[PDB]
């Protein structure tokens, strides 16, 4: 699992999501306080790892992107501040057994932002 | 209007229409075999048996603009058949890039792409766009959520043109909607309890109807403006109307007609409304409406003849007693039949030949003997109706009206 | 590695001797020969020397039958 | 009352029919020729017969492998213009020179039978040539077009 | 005659008998080949209906 | 050392130290592909039932092989001279073989052996468009098919309806995998002989050539009309 | 026929009798062959002309 | 590249490169075009994998010409970099031959992948 | 046709009508299209939405 932040995008209300990597291609995203299943994102292949990217939009609004990798090397990016819909699908140049993706240089799940304007 | 009968050990699994604007209707159909069969609607015979050049056909679909024909075969092939050569003439075009498992259902996106659900639980996407670099090779593969304790088969695949999705029903009962570009799932519903054999949609793709062996018809709706701007189907409704199964479903929607038609293992047809499915009413047709009869009686001897597929049977009133039957197996298909007044000679007749049998009541049984006439043995018969005890009138399947035991002048009709 | 080279070239010698020895032999054919005929009496009869023309010498081995 | 366009190289041949155009494009089952029926039905009307020149041979070869509106077909349209007569084309994909200007063309399902007849008996009566000469000019054209397409 | 009627029926109906190394097949008729589409492959039809009547869906 | 003749002249059996099948020469002096050459004053090229496909049908026994020394034959599938060399040997210098292929990678050696033999004329166009070589030759006496494409019956039906005279021969070699794998050779060969007698090809014989090729057949037929 | 041969064959291509005697008894094979007279191998000196 | 016949799609290329990785662990592949042609000459190759990614593809398309003589299956995958990763070396690999064995642990996987290859020939 | 419960969400887009027969029906208030939810085998006694409106709590005569 990985824990991340999500914005409601009709209120400016954030809440934590946990993201579980499942069997088929599935990522099950669910609320970190109530445990309610919010959405799910399925990639095509053997899901091996995933990471969370954030991008700011305006004052006090950001957008959460799930970045999930096949074993083969093809990467899906899901916008999940709306319904968990794909916005980009690209392919890793080379790479055949893919174990771990990570982002960095901004707020990851391991360098987390304490304040929403610091995302 | 008409009925086109097939004979012993013949079935029909898929059939598609083709009407290029300005030309006649054309009706192709697969059976459980290696050929496609195109029928001319006049005679009620096959006018073409095109043997597709790879394996046993499992599904058939027609291109949008209807110049090409996909047949999806048991050895994993998808074969394109060039249809636009005129009614009757069918050419082989291209075998698409092969695979292992049999492709059980087909659909086209447009003239461009062809989607196919296979028996390994996957959904392939090939490009049938001629004069591209990737023509014929399979562009994408998607895998549905497999059953835990048995193999999964994707049974039904349609393309939804208003959005850009593929709807797919498989043998777990789950119905999935896939974004075509990015080739990936948007949302999965766990709708039925067993397989989803057939699913269809309306014109503007505000509804998707679906049905299978658990005999309920589910309706998935996207009619709200928020549903259309969010691309979110909801599992709207669910009806239980059929008795055993639903193996075929289709929809028609026009200015004075909006109905979905469904039928299955129980032999009856069911009509529902498209935009008023859950609310409105429905009509379960009778299992047979005998526009072409299979039973007639003769008042002398109080007897009645009745023919099912390739056998006739005769019984008398008294109670009742089965006096004779003719399971003629030199025959393969039956059609209409008539007895002589006085009950002497029976004549059975199909669109390929006809045959006449003298009958003699020998008591609690009959004796039946063929009487040879090669004109009858060569002629095609639709109707035989017995002018006299000897004279009959014959309507041929190629619009001939003979009088035997010779030719009625018949004027022509404005086309 | 050099005794592996020795065994490999011995194997290649026997490989080439095998292929260009079997190229100059002739093997007896074993194929399901099938003949298509008319209505039923042509099938009921013996196929009467339609390509054997002797039922003793030139019938049952097919590498070269003959027509005298 | 009809012509038919038959080729053997750069040498094209607009051979006319010994019957009507409807009789040519309607029955076609009466030839069955040994030699005499094709010899009677045949009529060598026009023979735009070029030579072993590689330019003219490969030019008509490219126009035969593509649509057939070559200069020899324009010569046939010149040398058959009587009353916008009926023509029998070989390939249906030569529709441009089939119906371009004053020629009622027909090539469907019995034109192939009459082309079987006239192609069976091209050398016996149409030219003043012999069988080895026709095979030699055919193989010269064949080697020319082969080395043209297959580069060297 | 009760225990061999299907035997003499099939042995008079069927064709393509053996002749030593050979096998003399009958060619079929344009009559049947132009009046009807060919028969279904009972292997695949049995596969599809046996699937739809598998034991895992409790029919009744 | 003793050459006996076959049922078709131009085909012989060189008996002796190796009782093996053989044809004549129309190439004076030389082999083309390293096939063995037997002289008996007169030069002879060994045919191989494994290297070639028609030789396997001859070795399995083809009685009315319509390839015969007084004809001209159309070969739709050689790709190289390894069979049409022997067909030009058996048809002799009286006739002509039209070796028509599509893939121009071994068409180089096809044209290279057609340089040496005037019997062999090549066509480098695909055999589903015979109209593109309308203007080259017509009215052959026997077609041969060795195409491993799925539309074998349609390709040779088009070539025989355009270029085969009546009552002539059709020899078609059918690979089972190029049509339908996973189902046996008996059903796919029955399906193809029915598909070919849908056209005006009366089937005469099929044989399976089993010691030379896996799951192949050679079907001969006479072109009706 | 030269193009469908591996690069090791193109190395030893001239020296067949030395090669096959040094294989049929277990000795060391040559390293130059017909390619020894190339100008680059002329520029090299030592064991790196084998290289 | 147009002249790289049969090219694999994503699922087939994923299982091809999976069997390449386990053959590399079992020391059952010859990586490189010259070693692939040597196994083609000696007849000890199960199937050939090539890369449709080399900037002269004519340094490859000669081993097809002796694959079709020994009727050994051959296939193209789109990335020489990924083929080198699968073969388990640090360089890009242009071609790789999975060698023959009869006591091999991955014999069933090799046979399944080579049947999926010879379906598309 | 007797209705024993109703609920609205925080936007007024959808509305839950729980009937005494046991069914629930979410109407979409902008266009009055309904969706039926049938689980309660006796009367529906209580309905609520979540804050985002994507979950519906229901309770009835079964103690579930």
């Amino acid at each position: 699992f990985k824990v991340a932040h999500l914005q409601n995008s009709q209120t400016n209300s954030v809440h934590g999501i946990v993201l579980l990597q499942g069997n088929n291609g599935w990522i099950n995203i669910l609320h970190s306080t109530s445990g309610l299943w919010l959405m799910g994102c399925k990639i095509e292949g053997v899901i091996t790892d995933f990471c969370i990217d954030y991008q700011p939009i305006s004052r006090g609004k950001f957008r959460t992107i799930l970045i999930a990798v096949n074993a083969y090397g093809e990467v899906w990016e899901f916008d999940l501040n709306k319904n968990g819909h794909v916005i980009r699908r690209w392919k890793d140049q080379g790479g055949v057994g893919i174990t771990k993706i990570q982002v960095g240089g901004g707020t990851t799940t391991t360098c987390p932002a304490l304040q929403i304007s610091k995302i | 209007e008409m009925v086109i009968e097939g004979g012993k050990d013949r079935s029909i699994e898929g059939l598609c229409w083709s009407n290029v604007n300005g030309e006649s209707l054309r009706l192709f159909s697969i059976g459980g075999s290696t050929v496609v069969t195109e029928w001319d609607l006049a005679t009620g015979l096959p006018l073409r048996n095109y043997d597709c050049n790879s394996g046993v056909i499992w599904s058939i679909s027609i291109n949008d603009s209807q110049d090409k024909l996909s047949v999806g075969c048991d050895n994993g092939t998808v074969v394109l058949i060039d249809i636009s050569g005129g009614p009757g003439v069918l050419e082989h075009d291209t075998i698409l890039m092969r695979q292992e498992a049999r492709v059980l259902t087909l659909a086209w996106k447009k003239d461009d792409f062809v989607i196919g659900g296979c028996s390994d639980g996957r959904i392939r996407i090939w490009s049938a766009q001629k004069n591209d670099e990737n023509m014929g090779r399979l562009l994408h593969t998607m895998k549905v959520d497999k059953a835990k304790k048995e193999s999964t088969l994707v049974w039904s695949v349609i393309y939804l043109p208003r959005t850009d999705q593929i709807a797919s029903g498989d043998s777990t009962g789950s119905i999935k909607f896939w974004d075509f570009q990015f080739a990936t799932l948007n949302q999965s519903f766990k709708a039925h309890d067993a397989d989803v054999l057939c699913l269809t949609t309306d014109t503007d793709n505000n509804y998707v109807f679906s049905a299978g062996v658990d005999r309920k018809i589910f309706q998935f709706s996207q009619n709200t403006n928020k549903s259309q701007k969010n691309n979110r189907w909801v599992n709207s409704s669910n009806r239980l109307l059929h008795g055993n199964d639903i193996r075929a479903i289709c929809a028609y929607q026009s200015k004075g007609a909006d109905f979905l038609v469904s039928g299955g293992v129980e032999k009856t047809l069911v009509i529902n409304s498209l935009t008023s499915f859950s609310n409105g009413n429905y009509r379960k047709m009778p299992t047979v409406e005998p526009y072409s009869k299979n039973v007639l009686v003769n008042k002398e001897q109080r007897l009645v003849v009745s023919w099912s597929e390739s056998t006739v049977k005769i019984w008398t009133m008294g109670n009742y007693k089965l006096v004779c039957k003719l399971t003629l197996k030199d025959d393969q298909n039956i059609s209409t039949c008539s007895l002589s007044p006085d009950g002497q000679v029976l004549v059975v007749g199909r669109p390929s030949t006809t045959k006449v049998f003298h009958l003699q009541p020998v008591g609690n049984k009959l004796k039946v003997t063929k009487l040879d006439n090669d004109l009858l043995l060569r002629t095609s018969t639709k109707l035989v109706k017995f002018i006299d005890n000897s004279k009959i009138v014959i309507c041929s399947c190629e619009d001939d009206v003979f009088i035997v035991d010779q030719e009625v002048e018949l004027l022509e009709v404005t086309s | 590695t050099q005794d592996s080279n020795y065994v490999r070239t011995l194997r290649q010698i026997e490989l080439k001797k095998l292929e260009k020895g079997a190229k100059q032999l002739m093997f007896k054919s074993s194929g399901n020969h099938t003949i298509f005929v008319d209505s039923r009496e042509k099938m009921n009869e013996f196929t009467p020397e339609k390509f054997f023309n002797t039922t003793s010498e030139m019938v049952n081995r097919s590498e070269n039958r003959l027509t005298k | 009352y009809v012509l038919t366009e038959t080729s053997a190289g750069y040498a094209l041949l607009k051979a006319s029919d010994k019957k009507i155009y409807k009789s040519s494009s309607l029955i076609q089952d009466l030839d069955s020729s040994d030699k005499v029926l094709k010899e009677f039905k045949i009529a060598a009307f026009s023979k735009f017969n070029s030579a072993a020149n590689a330019l003219e041979e490969a030019n008509s070869i490219i126009e035969g492998k593509v649509s057939s509106q070559l200069e020899k077909l324009l010569e046939e349209i010149k040398k058959d213009k009587k009353s916008t007569l009926i023509v029998s084309e070989t390939k249906l994909a030569n529709a441009i020179n089939k119906l371009g200007l004053n020629f009622n063309v027909v090539s469907d399902a019995v034109t192939l039978d009459i082309y079987r007849a006239i192609k069976e008996y091209l050398p016996e009566l149409l030219p003043g040539m012999s069988d080895n000469d026709l095979s030699k000019m055919s193989l010269g054209l064949a080697h020319s077009i082969g080395r043209h397409k297959l580069k060297f | 005659i009760k225990t061999k009627k299907r035997k003499t029926l099939k042995n008079l109906r069927k064709d393509s008998v053996k002749r030593g190394k050979f096998r003399v097949q009958l060619l079929s008729t344009t009559q049947d080949s132009k009046t009807l589409p060919p028969k279904k492959e009972s292997s695949i039809i049995r596969s599809k209906d046996r699937w739809l009547n598998r034991k895992a869906l409790n029919k009744g | 050392v003793v050459i006996e003749p076959h049922r078709h002249a131009g085909v012989y059996i060189a008996r002796g130290k190796e009782d093996l099948l053989v044809t004549k020469n129309m190439a004076p002096g030389e082999s083309v592909y390293g096939e063995k050459r037997i002289s008996v004053k007169v030069e002879y090229r060994v045919w191989n039932p494994f290297r070639s496909k028609l030789a396997a049908g001859i070795m399995g026994g083809l009685d009315e092989l319509f390839i015969a020394p007084g004809k001209k034959v159309l070969y739709l599938g050689a790709a190289s001279g390894t069979s049409v060399s022997h067909v030009s040997d058996v048809v002799g210098p009286e006739g002509v073989v039209y070796a028509v292929e599509f893939s121009h990678r071994p068409g180089r050696e096809l044209i290279s052996m057609a340089k040496k033999r005037p019997n062999i004329i090549p066509i480098i166009e695909d055999a589903r468009h015979p109209q593109k070589y309308r203007m080259l030759i017509g009215m052959v006496d026997c077609v041969f098919a060795d195409v491993a494409q799925p539309d074998q019956a349609r390709i040779i039906a088009l070539n025989s309806h355009m270029f085969l005279k009546d009552q002539g021969g059709v020899v078609i070699s059918i690979k089972a995998n190029c049509i339908d794998s996973t189902v046996d050779a008996e059903t796919v060969f029955a399906r193809e002989v029915q598909k070919l007698r849908e056209e005006r090809i009366k089937p005469l014989e099929q044989l399976t050539l089993e010691p030379y090729e896996r799951d192949h057949c050679i079907v001969v037929g006479r072109y009706m009309r | 026929s030269l193009a469908k041969s591996p690069a090791s064959t193109i190395q030893i291509l001239g020296a067949e009798k030395a090669l096959f005697r040094a294989l049929k008894t277990k000795h060391d094979t040559p390293k130059y062959g017909l390619l020894y007279h190339a100008s680059l191998v002329g520029q090299a000196t030592g064991k790196n002309k084998g290289k | 590249n147009p002249k790289a016949f049969p090219l694999a799609d994503a699922a087939l290329t994923q299982q091809i490169l999976d069997v390449v990785q386990q053959a590399a662990n079992l020391r059952q592949l010859k990586k490189g075009a010259n070693e692939a042609t040597k196994t083609l000459n000696r007849g000890i190759s199960e199937f050939i994998i090539m890369a449709a990614d080399c900037e002269p593809i004519e340094i490859l398309l000669h081993l097809p010409l002796l694959c079709e003589d020994k009727n050994v299956p051959y296939v193209f995958v789109p990335s020489r970099v990924a083929l080198g990763r699968a073969c388990g070396v640090s360089r890009p690999v242009i071609a790789a031959s999975i060698t023959t064995n009869d006591a091999s642990a991955i014999k069933t996987q090799i046979y399944a992948v080579k049947d999926k290859i010879e379906t598309l020939l | 046709r007797y209705v024993s419960s109703m609920a609205i969400d925080n936007m007024g887009q959808q509305l839950a009508v729980g009937f005494a027969s046991g069914v629930i029906s979410i109407v979409s208030l902008a266009d009055l299209q309904i969706r039926l939810l049938k689980w309660h085998i006796d009367s529906v006694l209580s309905l609520s939405f979540s804050h985002d409106g994507s979950y519906l709590l229901s309770g009835g005569w079964e103690k579930v």
